[PDB]
C-alpha cells in the first residue's frame, strides 16, 4: 500500500540521512575517522623510530633533511648520524642507499611528513568533512630545514581540503610508504617495550600485522565512501497522488522499488565495512601498541632533538579509543534499525 | 674498546694482495661503509654494507678488486702503486652513533 511504502520509504531515507551526512550518529564517518586518527596514531606511536635519509643516486650526493613536529616541539633528522662524542655527523644514513628494508630516502619522508601535517592540520584545523560533503578548503603548515655552508629553516604552505577521499590518501601514502619499503628501526641505547635495545628490527617485521591492519581500516573506510556517493545519489521518491495509475506507472513504480534496494544494499555493506574497520582497529591495537596507540600524556632517539624535553612520541595521542566507542556507539543505533530495513527490502522484493 | 684496523700483510707488493682486517667491531650496527683516504667523503666511498641485506652497494672508488666481507674485512687483490696510503671505515651502529677507523697499507 501507498501508506507502507512510503513508512518504508522514509525509514531508508531518514538513516541514510544520518549515515552519509552524519557526524556523532554515523557509523561510516566514525570508521572513517577511526582510520585516520589510527595512521596518525601508528605514526606518533613509532615514526621517530623509522631510519631515514639513505641515499637514492650516489653517496657522495650527501643530503640531510630535518622534519619538525609541533606540539613542545621536536625535530628529526634524516641523513645524518651521531659520532662517538657525541656531535652531530654530516655523513650517516646518507653514506648507504635508501630501498626496501634499509632506510627511506629523504624523499620518502618528505611525504609521510607532507601527509601527516595535512592529515593532522586538517583534523584539527576543520575536523573530517561529512562524507557526502564536498569538503572545505584549508592551509596546512609543513616545517623542515636543511644545512648550509648555519640552519635555514622553511615553513611550506598547502591549500587542502578535509573531505575523507582527500584525508584517505594522506594517512594511505603513509601506511604504504612504511608497508611497501619497511624501512629498518633504530634501536635503544645501552621508552616503549617494542624499542629493543639489542639489535635494530625492520619495520616490516616488528609491525607485518599493524601494518596491514592499518592498511585494511584505509581500504574499507575508502570503500565506505564509495558506498556512500552510491547511497547519496540513488534516494528512493515518495509515493504522491496514490490512486492515480497514470502517474505512480508500475514501470515507474518497480524503478522506485528497485532504487530503495540499492539504497538498502548501500547501508548493509558500509555497516558491514564499518564493523569490518572497527575489527581492523582491534588487529591494530593489541600487539606491540596495546599499550601505547590509544592514550596521551621523554623519550629520545638519537637523529631527534626537543625544544623542551617532554615531547609525546612512543604513544597515539589520536583520540583512537574516544573514536572507538563514539563507532560502537552509532552501530547499535543501526544495529536496531535493521527490523525496520529488513521490513523495506521484502516489501521492495514483490515489485 | 676502540675500533682499530690491521693492514695484512702491513707491508704489499705490487700485484698481490692485502687485508685490511676489523678488530673489536661492535655488535649491533646498521651498516658501514669503505672509503679510500682519511677522510669519510662520498666521494671517495669503495661500497657500503646493510646488515640486513645480503649484498654490498659500490661506490665511484670501486675499481673492482674489493671484496668486503661481512665482518666489515676489506680485501683488495692486484694491487697497484696507485692504491698506496689511507683507507677509512665507518660504522653505523643501530642507535645511528658512528665509529671511524683508518688503515694503511705501503706497496713497493
Amino acid at each position: 500500500s501507498a501508506q507502507a511504502i512510503n513508512q518504508a520509504v522514509n525509514n531508508l531515507n531518514e538513516r541514510a540521512k544520518t549515515l552519509a551526512g552524519g557526524t556523532t550518529n554515523s557509523p561510516a564517518y566514525q570508521a572513517t575517522l577511526l582510520a585516520l586518527r589510527s595512521v596518525l596514531g601508528l605514526w606518533n606511536s613509532m615514526g621517530y623510530a623509522v631510519i631515514c635519509g639513505g641515499y637514492t643516486k650516489s653517496p657522495g650526493e650527501n643530503n640531510q633533511k630535518n622534519f619538525h613536529y609541533t606540539d613542545n616541539g621536536t625535530t628529526i633528522n634524516c641523513g645524518g648520524s651521531t659520532n662517538s662524542n657525541g656531535t652531530h655527523s654530516s655523513n650517516g644514513t646518507n653514506t648507504l642507499k635508501a630501498d626496501k628494508n634499509v632506510s627511506l630516502s629523504i624523499e620518502q619522508y618528505e611525504k609521510i611528513h607532507e601527509s601527516y601535517q595535512i592529515l593532522s592540520k586538517a583534523l584539527k584545523q576543520a575536523g573530517l568533512a561529512p562524507l557526502n560533503s564536498k569538503g572545505e578548503k584549508l592551509e596546512a603548515h609543513v616545517t623542515t630545514s636543511k644545512y648550509q655552508q648555519q640552519t635555514k629553516t622553511t615553513t611550506s604552505v598547502i591549500d587542502t581540503t578535509n573531505d575523507a577521499q582527500n584525508l584517505l590518501t594522506q594517512a594511505q601514502t603513509i601506511v604504504n610508504t612504511l608497508k611497501d619499503y619497511c624501512p629498518m628501526l633504530i634501536a635503544k641505547s645501552s621508552t616503549p617495550s617494542w624499542q629493543t635495545a639489542g639489535g635494530g628490527k625492520n619495520s616490516c617485521e616488528t609491525f607485518g600485522a599493524e601494518f596491514s591492519a592499518a592498511s585494511d581500516m584505509i581500504n574499507n573506510a575508502q570503500k565506505i565512501v564509495q558506498e556512500t556517493q552510491q547511497l547519496s545519489a540513488n534516494q528512493p521518491k515518495n509515493i504522491t497522488q496514490p490512486h492515480n495509475l497514470n502517474l505512480n506507472t508500475p514501470s515507474s513504480l518497480t524503478a522506485l522499488a528497485q532504487k530503495m534496494l540499492k539504497n538498502a544494499q548501500s547501508q548493509a555493506e558500509i555497516l558491514k565495512l564499518a564493523n569490518q574497520v572497527e575489527s581492523d582497529f582491534n588487529k591494530l591495537s593489541s600487539g606491540h601498541l596495546k599499550d601505547y596507540i590509544g592514550k596521551c600524556d621523554a623519550i629520545s632517539s638519537t637523529n631527534m632533538t626537543m625544544q623542551s624535553q617532554k615531547n609525546n612520541w612512543g604513544n597515539g595521542c589520536a583520540g583512537v579509543e574516544e573514536t572507538l566507542t563514539s563507532l560502537k556507539t552509532s552501530a547499535a543505533d543501526f544495529n536496531n534499525q535493521t527490523p525496520q530495513i529488513n521490513q523495506a527490502q521484502n516489501l521492495a522484493n514483490t515489485l | 674498546a676502540k675500533l682499530t684496523i690491521e693492514s695484512m700483510p702491513l707491508s704489499v707488493a705490487e700485484g698481490k694482495e692485502v687485508l685490511l682486517l676489523v678488530h673489536n667491531l661492535p655488535q649491533h650496527l646498521f651498516g658501514y661503509s669503505w672509503y679510500k683516504g682519511e677522510r669519510v667523503d662520498g666521494n671517495s666511498q669503495i661500497v657500503g654494507y646493510v646488515i640486513g641485506t645480503q649484498q654490498a652497494t659500490p661506490g665511484a672508488a670501486y675499481s673492482g678488486r674489493e671484496t668486503i666481507y661481512t665482518n666489515a674485512s676489506l680485501l683488495i687483490q692486484n694491487v697497484t702503486q696507485n692504491d698506496i696510503g689511507f683507507y677509512t671505515l665507518q660504522v653505523i651502529k643501530s642507535d645511528l652513533v658512528n665509529e671511524e677507523a683508518t688503515g694503511q697499507f705501503h706497496v713497493y
